[PDB]
């Protein structure tokens, strides 16, 4: 019975992390200033920006590329 | 036409935030220093993995051209539609092509690099176009990657 159950267990964490990184990549797009929650997340752990925002973007791009890699492994 | 003069300047400014010693390359140590100021605590291996994705010439660090290459790229140009759709499919256990907002929040806020409830709210609003509480994730991934 637990056929696809063990396989789900193996893929769930890299699947979630790819979705999360992909969303944070999408939601820090500078042409979508309505998307604020991912910035508020980072803001709650660092106070304004401006060049700090691009570095967050860089961190999000890199975390997405890594999580894409890990998902295909 | 993709990159403007002003965008390039912004990315050169960002590069200097990472390249602390000003030697033209970002090391794992320098990337670790930036991420700790952003609230994260990655391991050396995790830092290495991040650089490995950006370090085109394989010399172990990121130079400005490698940084600009990465930052000029849109998610649409990473050819990721199949992987991201496969990742959502993992959570569509029944396979009907929909994941409820409640299921997505449950997973996104309790597994992996947990999203805040606000971030999931933003994701749901972006994805659940028709407001029925069910996310058609194929349509969502299409829009994020096309
Ligand atoms: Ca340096
Ligand atoms: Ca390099
Ligand atoms: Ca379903
Ligand atoms: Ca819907
Ligand atoms: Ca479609």
């Amino acid at each position: 019975e637990q056929h696809r159950q063990k396989h789900f267990e193996k893929r769930r964490k890299p699947a979630a992390e790819l979705i999360q990184a992909a969303w944070r990549y999408y939601a820090t797009n500078p042409n979508r200033i309505d998307l604020v929650a991912t910035w508020r997340f980072y803001e709650s752990v660092v106070d304004l920006t401006p060049g700090l925002k691009v570095s967050i973007r860089a961190v999000c791009v890199m975390r997405f590329l890594v999580s894409k890699r890990k998902f295909k492994e | 036409d993709q990159l403007t003069e002003e965008q390039i300047a912004e990315f050169k400014e960002a590069f200097s935030l990472f390249d602390k010693d000003g030697d033209g390359t970002i090391t794992t140590k320098e990337l670790g220093t930036v991420m700790r100021s952003l609230g994260q605590n990655p391991t050396e291996a995790e830092l290495q993995d991040m650089i490995n994705e950006v370090d085109a010439d394989g010399n172990g660090t990121i130079d400005f051209p490698e940084f600009l290459t990465m930052m000029a790229r849109k998610m649409k140009d990473t050819d990721s539609e199949e992987e991201i759709r496969e990742a959502f499919r993992v959570f569509d256990k029944d396979g009907n092509g929909y994941i409820s907002a409640a299921e997505l929040r449950h997973v996104m806020t309790n597994l992996g690099e947990k999203l805040t409830d606000e971030e999931v709210d933003e994701m749901i609003r972006e994805a659940d176009i028709d407001g029925d509480g069910q996310v058609n994730y194929e349509e969502f991934v299409q829009m994020m990657t096309a």
